[PDB]
Protein backbone atom coordinates (compact mmCIF):
# COMPACT_ATOMS: atom_id res chain seq x y z
CA UNK A 1 0.00 0.00 0.00
CA UNK A 2 2.86 1.92 0.84
CA UNK A 3 4.24 1.40 -2.86
CA UNK A 4 1.25 2.91 -4.67
CA UNK A 5 0.56 6.18 -2.51
CA UNK A 6 4.22 6.91 -2.91
CA UNK A 7 3.46 6.28 -6.96
CA UNK A 8 0.71 8.11 -7.30
CA UNK A 9 2.83 11.25 -5.44
CA UNK A 10 5.62 10.66 -8.11
CA UNK A 11 2.91 11.08 -10.70
CA UNK A 12 2.10 13.82 -9.39
CA UNK A 13 5.96 15.37 -9.23
CA UNK A 14 6.64 14.54 -13.11
CA UNK A 15 3.50 16.55 -14.83
CA UNK A 16 6.36 18.70 -16.88
CA UNK A 17 8.09 15.52 -18.24
CA UNK A 18 5.01 14.02 -19.68
CA UNK A 19 4.35 17.25 -22.17
CA UNK A 20 8.16 18.10 -22.82
CA UNK A 21 9.33 17.93 -26.59
CA UNK A 22 12.66 16.73 -25.46
CA UNK A 23 14.67 14.17 -27.88
CA UNK A 24 15.74 10.97 -26.64
CA UNK A 25 19.67 10.50 -26.52
CA UNK A 26 21.60 7.50 -25.95
CA UNK A 27 25.32 9.24 -26.19
CA UNK A 28 25.70 13.11 -24.91
CA UNK A 29 26.41 14.95 -27.81
CA UNK A 30 25.60 18.82 -29.21
CA UNK A 31 23.38 18.70 -31.84
CA UNK A 32 21.25 22.47 -31.42
CA UNK A 33 18.31 20.53 -30.25
CA UNK A 34 17.15 19.80 -26.08
CA UNK A 35 18.09 16.33 -25.03
CA UNK A 36 16.85 13.96 -22.82
CA UNK A 37 18.67 10.55 -20.45
CA UNK A 38 17.87 7.65 -19.84
CA UNK A 39 16.64 8.62 -16.29
CA UNK A 40 13.72 10.38 -17.85
CA UNK A 41 12.68 8.41 -20.34
CA UNK A 42 9.53 7.21 -18.54
CA UNK A 43 5.75 7.40 -19.47
CA UNK A 44 5.61 6.11 -15.28
CA UNK A 45 7.69 7.31 -11.92
CA UNK A 46 8.10 5.77 -8.87
CA UNK A 47 9.86 5.99 -5.35
CA UNK A 48 11.70 4.51 -2.86
CA UNK A 49 10.29 3.60 0.27
CA UNK A 50 11.30 4.87 3.89
CA UNK A 51 9.91 3.61 7.10
CA UNK A 52 12.22 2.02 10.74
CA UNK A 53 13.95 -1.06 9.58
CA UNK A 54 13.55 -1.30 6.00
CA UNK A 55 16.83 -2.67 5.53
CA UNK A 56 15.90 -6.45 6.84
CA UNK A 57 12.88 -6.31 4.77
CA UNK A 58 13.22 -4.53 1.00
CA UNK A 59 16.43 -4.89 0.68
CA UNK A 60 19.20 -3.40 -2.13
CA UNK A 61 17.03 -2.00 -4.89
CA UNK A 62 13.34 -3.72 -6.00
CA UNK A 63 12.60 -0.83 -8.33
CA UNK A 64 13.87 -2.41 -11.33
CA UNK A 65 10.50 -4.74 -11.79
CA UNK A 66 8.36 -1.90 -11.95
CA UNK A 67 9.55 -0.13 -14.90
CA UNK A 68 7.01 -0.45 -18.00
CA UNK A 69 7.38 -2.35 -20.95
CA UNK A 70 9.05 -0.57 -23.70
CA UNK A 71 5.88 -1.14 -25.87
CA UNK A 72 4.08 0.76 -23.30
CA UNK A 73 6.45 3.32 -23.10
CA UNK A 74 7.03 4.07 -27.04
CA UNK A 75 3.02 3.93 -27.69
CA UNK A 76 2.30 6.41 -25.04
CA UNK A 77 5.23 8.63 -26.15
CA UNK A 78 3.49 8.61 -29.53
CA UNK A 79 0.55 9.50 -28.33
CA UNK A 80 1.70 12.63 -26.88
CA UNK A 81 3.80 13.35 -29.45
CA UNK A 82 1.11 13.55 -31.26
CA UNK A 83 -1.33 15.64 -29.01
CA UNK A 84 1.59 18.33 -28.53
CA UNK A 85 1.82 19.01 -32.50
CA UNK A 86 -2.50 18.94 -33.14
CA UNK A 87 -2.32 21.80 -30.95
CA UNK A 88 -0.59 23.83 -34.42
CA UNK A 89 -2.64 21.91 -36.34
CA UNK A 90 -0.58 19.69 -38.02
CA UNK A 91 0.11 15.58 -37.55
CA UNK A 92 2.22 13.60 -39.59
CA UNK A 93 -0.20 11.35 -41.09
CA UNK A 94 -1.10 13.37 -43.90
CA UNK A 95 2.57 13.08 -45.66
CA UNK A 96 2.64 9.87 -47.35
CA UNK A 97 6.23 10.45 -47.99
CA UNK A 98 6.83 10.88 -44.52
CA UNK A 99 6.08 7.35 -43.30
CA UNK B 1 -10.47 24.46 -33.34
CA UNK B 2 -10.43 28.39 -33.81
CA UNK B 3 -7.07 28.89 -32.05
CA UNK B 4 -4.98 25.62 -33.08
CA UNK B 5 -5.81 27.09 -36.72
CA UNK B 6 -4.58 30.62 -35.76
CA UNK B 7 -1.73 29.53 -34.41
CA UNK B 8 -0.55 28.07 -37.95
CA UNK B 9 -1.49 30.90 -40.72
CA UNK B 10 -0.86 33.85 -38.19
CA UNK B 11 -4.11 35.76 -39.57
CA UNK B 12 -2.62 36.44 -42.96
CA UNK B 13 -3.34 34.49 -46.35
CA UNK B 14 -0.13 33.37 -48.43
CA UNK B 15 -1.05 29.94 -49.15
CA UNK B 16 -3.92 27.57 -50.02
CA UNK B 17 -4.97 26.56 -46.31
CA UNK B 18 -4.89 29.94 -44.79
CA UNK B 19 -7.21 31.02 -48.17
CA UNK B 20 -10.12 28.26 -46.98
CA UNK B 21 -9.75 28.22 -43.19
CA UNK B 22 -10.28 32.01 -42.54
CA UNK B 23 -13.35 31.75 -44.79
CA UNK B 24 -14.85 28.66 -43.09
CA UNK B 25 -14.29 30.76 -39.34
CA UNK B 26 -15.46 33.96 -40.14
CA UNK B 27 -18.53 33.22 -42.62
CA UNK B 28 -20.58 30.39 -40.75
CA UNK B 29 -23.13 30.16 -43.63
CA UNK B 30 -20.67 28.42 -46.16
CA UNK B 31 -20.58 24.85 -46.24
CA UNK B 32 -17.68 24.60 -48.22
CA UNK B 33 -15.13 26.19 -50.05
CA UNK B 34 -12.62 25.73 -52.28
CA UNK B 35 -8.94 27.22 -53.30
CA UNK B 36 -8.13 27.84 -56.88
CA UNK B 37 -4.05 28.75 -57.39
CA UNK B 38 -2.97 31.22 -60.60
CA UNK B 39 -6.77 31.40 -62.01
CA UNK B 40 -8.43 33.76 -63.12
CA UNK B 41 -12.44 34.29 -63.92
CA UNK B 42 -13.98 36.32 -66.89
CA UNK B 43 -17.39 37.69 -65.36
CA UNK B 44 -18.81 38.76 -69.11
CA UNK B 45 -17.28 35.28 -70.64
CA UNK B 46 -18.36 32.53 -67.81
CA UNK B 47 -15.62 31.76 -68.35
CA UNK B 48 -12.25 30.09 -66.00
CA UNK B 49 -8.72 30.77 -66.81
CA UNK B 50 -6.63 28.24 -65.74
CA UNK C 1 -12.79 37.20 -56.69
CA UNK C 2 -15.35 34.63 -55.06
CA UNK C 3 -17.85 33.08 -57.45
CA UNK C 4 -20.41 30.35 -57.54
CA UNK C 5 -19.79 26.67 -58.88
CA UNK C 6 -20.98 24.90 -61.90
CA UNK C 7 -22.57 21.20 -61.24
CA UNK C 8 -21.93 18.09 -62.58
CA UNK C 9 -24.91 14.96 -62.57
CA UNK C 10 -24.44 11.76 -61.67
CA UNK C 11 -26.77 8.61 -63.23
CA UNK C 12 -26.76 5.00 -61.65
CA UNK C 13 -28.18 1.94 -63.73
CA UNK C 14 -28.70 -1.45 -61.99
CA UNK C 15 -30.76 -4.40 -61.44
CA UNK C 16 -31.64 -5.26 -58.24
CA UNK C 17 -32.77 -8.49 -55.41
CA UNK C 18 -35.32 -7.44 -52.64
CA UNK C 19 -36.35 -9.69 -49.29
CA UNK C 20 -39.35 -11.04 -48.60
CA UNK C 21 -41.61 -9.83 -48.10
CA UNK C 22 -40.69 -6.54 -49.94
CA UNK C 23 -40.34 -8.48 -53.44
CA UNK C 24 -44.03 -8.69 -53.71
CA UNK C 25 -44.35 -4.90 -53.64
CA UNK C 26 -40.97 -4.03 -55.89
CA UNK C 27 -42.99 -0.55 -57.52
CA UNK C 28 -43.72 1.29 -54.41
CA UNK C 29 -39.63 -0.12 -53.07
CA UNK C 30 -38.24 1.44 -56.25
CA UNK C 31 -39.29 5.01 -55.08
CA UNK C 32 -38.09 4.55 -51.96
CA UNK C 33 -34.73 4.00 -53.29
CA UNK C 34 -34.30 6.71 -55.65
CA UNK C 35 -35.01 9.21 -53.32
CA UNK C 36 -32.48 7.34 -51.35
CA UNK C 37 -29.47 8.19 -53.71
CA UNK C 38 -30.85 11.53 -54.01
CA UNK C 39 -29.98 12.46 -50.75
CA UNK C 40 -26.60 10.80 -50.29
CA UNK C 41 -25.10 12.89 -53.29
CA UNK C 42 -26.03 16.37 -52.23
CA UNK C 43 -24.56 16.03 -47.93
CA UNK C 44 -24.95 19.84 -47.55
CA UNK C 45 -29.15 19.11 -47.82
CA UNK C 46 -28.86 16.58 -44.69
CA UNK C 47 -27.52 17.76 -41.29
CA UNK C 48 -24.72 15.19 -40.45
CA UNK C 49 -23.79 14.52 -44.19
CA UNK C 50 -20.78 12.58 -44.51
CA UNK C 51 -18.24 13.32 -47.64
CA UNK C 52 -17.96 10.62 -50.54
CA UNK C 53 -14.76 12.41 -52.53
CA UNK C 54 -11.31 10.54 -51.42
CA UNK C 55 -9.13 12.95 -52.70
CA UNK C 56 -10.55 14.54 -56.08
CA UNK C 57 -12.01 11.43 -57.08
CA UNK C 58 -15.66 9.77 -56.52
CA UNK C 59 -15.34 6.01 -56.90
CA UNK C 60 -18.30 3.43 -58.10
CA UNK C 61 -17.85 1.22 -55.17
CA UNK C 62 -18.98 3.51 -52.32
CA UNK C 63 -22.61 4.62 -53.75
CA UNK C 64 -22.99 0.53 -54.08
CA UNK C 65 -22.01 0.04 -49.99
CA UNK C 66 -25.23 2.73 -49.69
CA UNK C 67 -27.21 0.45 -51.93
CA UNK C 68 -26.54 -2.58 -50.21
CA UNK C 69 -27.15 -1.23 -46.68
CA UNK C 70 -31.12 -0.63 -47.10
CA UNK C 71 -32.63 -3.02 -45.25
CA UNK C 72 -34.92 -4.40 -48.01
CA UNK C 73 -32.27 -5.32 -50.20
CA UNK C 74 -30.81 -9.11 -50.71
CA UNK C 75 -28.11 -8.48 -53.84
CA UNK C 76 -27.66 -5.78 -56.88
CA UNK C 77 -26.02 -6.69 -60.04
CA UNK C 78 -24.72 -4.84 -63.00
CA UNK C 79 -24.18 -1.54 -61.55
CA UNK C 80 -23.30 1.48 -63.98
CA UNK C 81 -23.02 4.97 -63.65
CA UNK C 82 -22.94 7.81 -65.71
CA UNK C 83 -21.18 11.25 -65.73
CA UNK C 84 -22.79 14.30 -68.17
CA UNK C 85 -22.96 11.80 -71.59
CA UNK C 86 -19.59 9.68 -70.18
CA UNK C 87 -21.24 6.42 -70.24
CA UNK C 88 -19.61 3.79 -67.88
CA UNK C 89 -17.16 5.04 -65.10
CA UNK C 90 -15.06 3.72 -62.47
CA UNK C 91 -14.41 7.03 -61.18
CA UNK C 92 -15.41 10.50 -61.28
CA UNK C 93 -12.76 13.49 -61.55
CA UNK C 94 -13.80 17.02 -62.21
CA UNK C 95 -14.37 18.61 -65.45
CA UNK C 96 -12.87 22.15 -64.25
CA UNK C 97 -11.83 23.24 -61.00
CA UNK C 98 -15.08 25.07 -60.01
CA UNK C 99 -16.74 21.72 -60.80
CA UNK C 100 -19.05 20.11 -58.04
CA UNK C 101 -20.74 16.65 -58.09
CA UNK C 102 -24.56 16.44 -57.93
CA UNK C 103 -27.41 14.13 -58.66
CA UNK C 104 -29.84 13.89 -61.82
CA UNK C 105 -33.39 14.97 -60.90
CA UNK C 106 -36.81 14.58 -63.47
CA UNK C 107 -37.30 18.14 -62.48
CA UNK C 108 -33.86 20.27 -63.23
CA UNK C 109 -33.02 18.13 -65.77
CA UNK C 110 -35.45 15.08 -67.14
CA UNK C 111 -33.64 12.01 -66.53
CA UNK C 112 -33.35 10.00 -63.23
CA UNK C 113 -31.82 6.80 -61.64
CA UNK C 114 -32.79 3.55 -63.43
CA UNK C 115 -33.60 0.57 -61.24
CA UNK C 116 -35.17 -2.64 -62.32
CA UNK C 117 -35.61 -5.90 -60.86
CA UNK C 118 -33.59 -9.00 -61.52
CA UNK C 119 -35.24 -12.55 -62.27
CA UNK C 120 -33.15 -15.45 -61.61
CA UNK C 121 -34.71 -18.26 -64.23
CA UNK C 122 -33.85 -15.22 -67.22
CA UNK C 123 -30.27 -15.58 -66.15
CA UNK C 124 -27.60 -15.90 -69.25
CA UNK C 125 -23.83 -16.41 -68.26
CA UNK C 126 -20.92 -14.85 -69.79
CA UNK C 127 -18.02 -17.24 -69.17
CA UNK C 128 -15.84 -19.52 -71.49
CA UNK C 129 -14.58 -22.85 -70.41
CA UNK C 130 -11.11 -22.52 -70.65
CA UNK C 131 -10.71 -25.76 -72.47
CA UNK C 132 -12.97 -28.98 -73.12
CA UNK C 133 -13.05 -32.88 -74.14
CA UNK C 134 -9.87 -33.49 -72.08
CA UNK C 135 -8.36 -35.18 -68.78
CA UNK C 136 -8.79 -32.41 -66.04
CA UNK C 137 -11.90 -30.33 -67.28
CA UNK C 138 -14.38 -32.67 -67.54
CA UNK C 139 -17.45 -35.11 -65.70
CA UNK C 140 -16.57 -38.56 -66.13
CA UNK C 141 -19.59 -38.82 -67.56
CA UNK C 142 -18.87 -36.59 -70.75
CA UNK C 143 -15.25 -38.47 -71.46
CA UNK C 144 -16.28 -40.03 -75.13
CA UNK C 145 -12.78 -42.30 -75.42
CA UNK C 146 -12.55 -40.45 -78.34
CA UNK D 1 -12.24 26.27 -78.83
CA UNK D 2 -8.90 27.59 -78.01
CA UNK D 3 -7.38 24.46 -75.92
CA UNK D 4 -6.30 26.07 -73.37
CA UNK D 5 -3.71 25.24 -70.45
CA UNK D 6 -4.98 22.83 -67.61
CA UNK D 7 -4.43 23.37 -63.68
CA UNK D 8 -2.28 19.97 -62.88
CA UNK D 9 -3.42 20.08 -59.23
CA UNK D 10 -6.01 17.46 -58.32
CA UNK D 11 -7.93 17.99 -55.30
CA UNK D 12 -10.97 18.57 -53.34
CA UNK D 13 -11.94 21.92 -50.88
CA UNK D 14 -12.55 21.78 -46.72
CA UNK D 15 -16.19 21.54 -44.94
CA UNK D 16 -16.99 22.36 -42.08
CA UNK D 17 -17.05 18.99 -40.54
CA UNK D 18 -14.18 18.22 -41.70
CA UNK D 19 -11.97 20.65 -39.33
CA UNK D 20 -12.19 18.28 -35.94
CA UNK D 21 -8.93 16.43 -35.17
CA UNK D 22 -9.08 13.76 -32.65
CA UNK D 23 -5.71 14.20 -30.89
CA UNK D 24 -6.58 17.94 -29.89
CA UNK D 25 -9.49 16.74 -27.78
CA UNK D 26 -7.72 16.28 -24.04
CA UNK D 27 -9.96 12.69 -24.39
CA UNK D 28 -7.48 11.00 -26.04
CA UNK D 29 -4.39 10.69 -23.78
CA UNK D 30 -4.60 10.24 -19.78
CA UNK D 31 -2.27 10.53 -17.22
CA UNK D 32 -3.15 7.25 -15.86
CA UNK D 33 -4.60 4.53 -18.06
CA UNK D 34 -3.96 1.47 -15.80
CA UNK D 35 -6.62 -0.79 -14.77
CA UNK D 36 -7.08 -3.82 -12.02
CA UNK D 37 -5.21 -6.55 -14.03
CA UNK D 38 -2.35 -3.95 -13.87
CA UNK D 39 -2.98 -3.62 -10.62
CA UNK D 40 -3.01 -7.37 -9.65
CA UNK D 41 0.46 -7.91 -11.93
CA UNK D 42 2.27 -4.93 -10.26
CA UNK D 43 1.62 -7.01 -6.60
CA UNK D 44 2.32 -9.96 -7.90
CA UNK D 45 5.68 -8.93 -9.25
CA UNK D 46 6.77 -6.77 -6.11
CA UNK D 47 5.55 -9.55 -3.96
CA UNK E 1 -6.38 -0.72 8.55
CA UNK E 2 -9.04 0.95 6.64
CA UNK E 3 -9.35 3.91 8.70
CA UNK E 4 -5.36 4.86 8.25
CA UNK E 5 -6.02 4.03 4.21
CA UNK E 6 -9.04 6.45 3.86
CA UNK E 7 -7.11 9.42 5.68
CA UNK E 8 -4.19 9.05 3.34
CA UNK E 9 -6.37 8.76 0.23
CA UNK E 10 -7.95 12.06 1.69
CA UNK E 11 -4.39 13.50 1.68
CA UNK E 12 -3.93 12.64 -1.92
CA UNK E 13 -6.93 14.25 -2.89
CA UNK E 14 -5.91 17.34 -1.03
CA UNK E 15 -2.61 17.39 -3.27
CA UNK E 16 -4.89 17.57 -6.13
CA UNK E 17 -6.70 20.77 -5.55
CA UNK E 18 -3.11 23.05 -5.46
CA UNK E 19 -3.36 25.69 -8.61
CA UNK E 20 -2.03 24.61 -11.66
CA UNK E 21 0.11 27.63 -11.88
CA UNK E 22 1.94 25.94 -8.60
CA UNK E 23 2.25 22.42 -10.17
CA UNK E 24 4.21 23.47 -13.13
CA UNK E 25 6.67 25.51 -11.19
CA UNK E 26 10.52 25.01 -12.27
CA UNK E 27 13.13 24.54 -9.41
CA UNK E 28 14.86 27.37 -8.56
CA UNK E 29 18.02 26.04 -6.90
CA UNK E 30 18.50 23.49 -9.64
CA UNK E 31 20.97 25.21 -12.38
CA UNK E 32 19.80 22.16 -14.62
CA UNK E 33 15.81 23.65 -14.71
CA UNK E 34 14.77 24.84 -18.57
CA UNK E 35 11.58 25.45 -20.29
CA UNK E 36 10.34 22.72 -22.06
CA UNK E 37 6.68 23.13 -22.58
CA UNK E 38 5.16 26.26 -23.94
CA UNK E 39 6.19 28.98 -26.19
CA UNK E 40 5.38 32.76 -25.48
CA UNK E 41 3.38 35.48 -27.38
CA UNK E 42 6.35 36.72 -29.19
CA UNK E 43 7.58 33.39 -30.47
CA UNK E 44 4.17 32.23 -31.74
CA UNK E 45 1.59 34.86 -32.61
CA UNK E 46 4.41 36.57 -35.12
CA UNK E 47 4.60 36.67 -38.49
CA UNK E 48 7.04 38.98 -40.95
CA UNK E 49 5.40 41.59 -42.98
CA UNK F 1 -64.51 -14.36 -45.56
CA UNK F 2 -66.73 -17.88 -45.87
CA UNK F 3 -67.68 -16.92 -49.91
CA UNK F 4 -64.95 -17.75 -51.79
CA UNK F 5 -64.16 -20.41 -54.64
CA UNK F 6 -61.67 -23.09 -53.28
CA UNK F 7 -61.07 -25.15 -56.17
CA UNK F 8 -57.85 -23.10 -57.23
CA UNK F 9 -55.61 -20.71 -56.06
CA UNK F 10 -55.88 -17.49 -57.99
CA UNK F 11 -52.85 -17.11 -59.73
CA UNK F 12 -50.23 -14.23 -60.39
CA UNK F 13 -51.06 -13.47 -63.80
CA UNK F 14 -54.73 -12.55 -62.21
CA UNK F 15 -53.70 -10.03 -59.36
CA UNK F 16 -55.93 -7.24 -58.84
CA UNK F 17 -55.20 -3.46 -60.53
CA UNK F 18 -55.27 -0.02 -59.24
CA UNK F 19 -56.67 2.81 -61.14
CA UNK F 20 -57.44 6.87 -60.39
CA UNK F 21 -59.52 8.87 -63.17
CA UNK F 22 -57.89 12.17 -64.70
CA UNK F 23 -60.83 13.81 -66.68
CA UNK F 24 -62.06 10.65 -68.10
CA UNK F 25 -58.42 8.71 -68.70
CA UNK F 26 -57.27 5.98 -66.24
CA UNK F 27 -53.80 6.12 -64.66
CA UNK F 28 -52.31 3.23 -63.02
CA UNK F 29 -51.52 3.32 -58.25
CA UNK F 30 -49.50 0.00 -58.55
CA UNK F 31 -46.46 1.80 -57.63
CA UNK F 32 -48.19 4.01 -54.57
CA UNK F 33 -49.55 0.88 -52.26
CA UNK F 34 -47.53 1.35 -48.78
CA UNK F 35 -49.46 -2.08 -47.14
CA UNK F 36 -52.52 -3.77 -47.74
CA UNK F 37 -53.75 -6.09 -45.05
CA UNK F 38 -56.70 -7.77 -47.48
CA UNK F 39 -54.20 -10.04 -48.83
CA UNK F 40 -55.97 -8.80 -52.02
CA UNK F 41 -59.80 -8.70 -50.61
CA UNK F 42 -59.58 -12.42 -49.03
CA UNK F 43 -59.73 -11.36 -45.35
CA UNK F 44 -60.58 -8.24 -43.79
CA UNK F 45 -58.02 -5.60 -43.62
CA UNK F 46 -56.95 -1.88 -44.21
CA UNK F 47 -54.89 -0.81 -47.80
CA UNK F 48 -53.49 2.18 -47.41
CA UNK F 49 -52.90 4.38 -51.01
CA UNK G 1 -34.00 -47.05 -47.96
CA UNK G 2 -30.64 -45.26 -49.12
CA UNK G 3 -29.19 -45.38 -53.24
CA UNK G 4 -25.82 -44.38 -52.07
CA UNK G 5 -23.76 -42.23 -50.04
CA UNK G 6 -21.00 -39.30 -52.18
CA UNK G 7 -18.28 -37.39 -50.75
CA UNK G 8 -18.24 -33.96 -51.57
CA UNK G 9 -15.02 -32.32 -53.34
CA UNK G 10 -14.25 -28.84 -52.86
CA UNK G 11 -13.15 -25.24 -54.76
CA UNK G 12 -11.35 -23.14 -55.04
CA UNK G 13 -12.58 -18.91 -54.91
CA UNK G 14 -9.90 -16.81 -56.72
CA UNK G 15 -10.03 -12.72 -56.22
CA UNK G 16 -8.22 -10.67 -58.03
CA UNK G 17 -9.28 -6.93 -56.85
CA UNK G 18 -7.91 -3.33 -56.61
CA UNK G 19 -8.39 -1.70 -52.90
CA UNK G 20 -7.50 1.89 -52.11
CA UNK G 21 -6.24 2.45 -48.37
CA UNK G 22 -5.96 5.10 -46.24
CA UNK G 23 -3.05 6.92 -45.17
CA UNK G 24 -2.82 5.56 -41.77
CA UNK G 25 -2.52 1.56 -43.05
CA UNK G 26 -0.86 -1.00 -43.07
CA UNK G 27 -1.59 -3.22 -46.27
CA UNK G 28 -0.22 -6.50 -44.49
CA UNK G 29 -2.69 -6.69 -41.70
CA UNK G 30 -5.37 -5.49 -43.87
CA UNK G 31 -4.96 -8.36 -45.96
CA UNK G 32 -4.53 -11.11 -43.51
CA UNK G 33 -8.06 -9.48 -42.31
CA UNK G 34 -9.02 -9.94 -45.84
CA UNK G 35 -8.80 -13.42 -46.10
CA UNK G 36 -9.87 -14.14 -42.79
CA UNK G 37 -13.03 -12.56 -43.20
CA UNK G 38 -13.65 -14.19 -46.32
CA UNK G 39 -12.68 -17.64 -45.04
CA UNK G 40 -14.94 -17.74 -42.23
CA UNK G 41 -18.02 -16.06 -44.86
CA UNK G 42 -17.64 -18.71 -47.12
CA UNK G 43 -17.60 -22.24 -44.48
CA UNK G 44 -18.91 -21.30 -41.41
CA UNK G 45 -18.59 -24.27 -38.58
CA UNK G 46 -21.61 -25.50 -36.32
CA UNK G 47 -21.06 -24.98 -32.32
CA UNK G 48 -21.98 -27.66 -29.77
CA UNK G 49 -23.48 -26.89 -26.60
CA UNK G 50 -24.27 -28.30 -23.14
CA UNK H 1 -22.59 -12.99 -55.98
CA UNK H 2 -19.64 -10.38 -55.62
CA UNK H 3 -21.69 -7.77 -53.77
CA UNK H 4 -21.92 -10.30 -50.46
CA UNK H 5 -17.57 -10.09 -50.82
CA UNK H 6 -17.88 -5.93 -51.97
CA UNK H 7 -19.87 -5.43 -48.45
CA UNK H 8 -17.28 -7.50 -46.42
CA UNK H 9 -14.16 -6.12 -47.74
CA UNK H 10 -15.43 -2.60 -47.21
CA UNK H 11 -15.51 -3.15 -43.51
CA UNK H 12 -11.78 -3.74 -42.40
CA UNK H 13 -10.51 -0.41 -40.90
CA UNK H 14 -7.97 1.14 -43.36
CA UNK H 15 -9.64 0.34 -46.51
CA UNK H 16 -11.04 3.13 -48.06
CA UNK H 17 -12.87 2.14 -51.43
CA UNK H 18 -13.00 -0.64 -53.64
CA UNK H 19 -11.73 -0.05 -57.19
CA UNK H 20 -12.18 -3.28 -58.90
CA UNK H 21 -13.15 -6.58 -57.79
CA UNK H 22 -13.76 -9.67 -59.77
CA UNK H 23 -14.17 -14.02 -58.60
CA UNK H 24 -13.26 -16.88 -60.54
CA UNK H 25 -13.59 -20.98 -59.99
CA UNK H 26 -10.33 -22.74 -59.19
CA UNK H 27 -10.73 -27.09 -59.32
CA UNK H 28 -7.54 -29.29 -59.26
CA UNK H 29 -5.26 -26.42 -59.15
CA UNK H 30 -6.40 -25.23 -62.99
CA UNK H 31 -8.35 -22.40 -63.60
CA UNK H 32 -11.97 -23.13 -65.26
CA UNK H 33 -13.35 -20.57 -66.35
CA UNK H 34 -12.66 -16.85 -67.51
CA UNK H 35 -14.72 -14.99 -64.24
CA UNK H 36 -17.37 -12.37 -63.95
CA UNK H 37 -17.42 -8.94 -62.30
CA UNK H 38 -20.64 -9.62 -60.60
CA UNK H 39 -22.02 -13.67 -59.96
CA UNK H 40 -20.64 -17.04 -60.43
CA UNK H 41 -22.22 -20.63 -60.80
CA UNK H 42 -20.53 -23.70 -58.61
CA UNK H 43 -20.03 -26.78 -59.73
CA UNK H 44 -23.06 -29.88 -57.85
CA UNK H 45 -20.44 -32.19 -56.18
CA UNK H 46 -18.00 -29.11 -54.66
CA UNK H 47 -17.90 -26.88 -51.26
CA UNK H 48 -16.86 -23.32 -52.12
CA UNK H 49 -13.59 -22.52 -49.99
CA UNK H 50 -10.90 -19.30 -50.11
Amino acid sequence: FDQLLASYLAQLSHIRDLFSWEVDVTQPQQNDYATRLQEKQRTYFTQKLDFPEIEKIIPDNYLDVLDEAPETYRDRRNRFLDHLLARFSESFSDYVLLN
Amino acid sequence: IRISERLRHKGRAVAIFDYERLVLEKFPQIYKVRCINHGQFDDAQEQLYE
Amino acid sequence: KVVNPQYERIQVDFQVKLKAPYSSNFGYYRRELQQAIVGFLTPWTVDSGADINFGGKVYRSSILKFVEEQYYVDYVVNFKMNLNNQQDIREAIAITPRSVITSVSPKTSNQDHMIEEFIEQAIVFNNQKLESGVLGYESLNDLELG
Amino acid sequence: NRDLPKNPLIRDGVSQRQRQVSALSPASIGVDERDLADFLVLVYRLS
Amino acid sequence: ILEVLCYAITDLGYRNNLDIADLLALNPQDGNSRENNFFTPDAVLTCNP
Amino acid sequence: EETADISLRRQEEYKLQWYYLKDNAWESLGDRIVNDASNGLVTSGIINL
Amino acid sequence: DFADIVILGEEEIGICADIQLETNADAEDVLVNIYVRIQQFLSPRLKFYT
Amino acid sequence: HTSDLYQEILQVPGVSAIKKLSIANYINGLRQTQGHPWYLQLTDQYRPVL
